[PDB]
């Protein structure tokens, strides 16, 4: 299998952006796998 | 969702 | 080869090709997520890049030279998502951060949903540092996503 890179942009903050999105609070486990879970 |  | 700037990761069989995720090449090192490459080499034009460091709990992976971003939220701030989405163009997204709970302390997180090969795009203060990594998160009761702002260790 071929996996390779490409060259996508430059990292840069964009002036006046989209402001968008919730800012959820949640209470997670996180396994040793890397895994995170929401805890019930 | 890694969870499209 | 190793021009700082946030890359797709691709791969190919006989047929076309499928993004797989995204990273950021910074100081001559390449980040990613270990979920996107499980450590695999990586072709840059006509050379290799090879894994340096990797930790499969924190899903991170870095290539050529130890892990360079050490940028961190403030955990007050709005940033910036830069999503790289397979097939579109990179877009930056602004979102004030929630915050995943932890035993081992608190995380900051995005909620923002994107396909599965947006994952490793990089996540940005207003000065422009990566802060951490998207896609590695978890689904909640309505179906939407929250990513950690994934951070290594410099």
């Amino acid at each position: 299998v071929d996996m390779y890179i490409e060259r996508a942009g430059d990292i840069t903050w964009e002036k006046d952006a989209e402001v968008t999105g919730n800012s959820p609070r949640l209470d997670v486990a996180l396994d040793e796998s890397g895994d995170f879970s929401l805890v019930e | 969702k890694k969870k499209x | 080869e190793t021009t700082d700037g946030v890359y797709r990761v691709m791969t190919r069989r006989l047929l076309g090709s499928t993004q797989v995720g995204v990273g950021v090449m910074q100081e001559g090192v390449f980040h990613t997520m270990w979920h996107v490459t499980k450590g695999a080499a990586l072709r840059s034009g006509e050379g290799r890049l090879d894994p340096y460091w990797g930790d499969v709990k924190q899903d991170l992976v870095s290539y050529c030279g130890p892990w360079k971003l050490d940028a961190a939220w403030d955990g007050l701030s709005e940033v910036q998502l830069l999503a790289v989405p397979p097939g579109e163009r990179a877009k930056n997204i602004q979102t004030l951060p929630g915050i995943f709970k932890t035993k081992d302390g608190d995380i900051g997180a995005v909620a923002l949903d994107y396909p599965a090969g947006t994952s490793g795009s990089p996540i940005l203060d207003k000065c422009g540092r990566v802060i951490g990594l998207y896609g590695n998160g978890v689904v909640i009761k309505n179906g939407s996503y929250v990513s950690a702002i994934t951070q290594g260790k410099r």
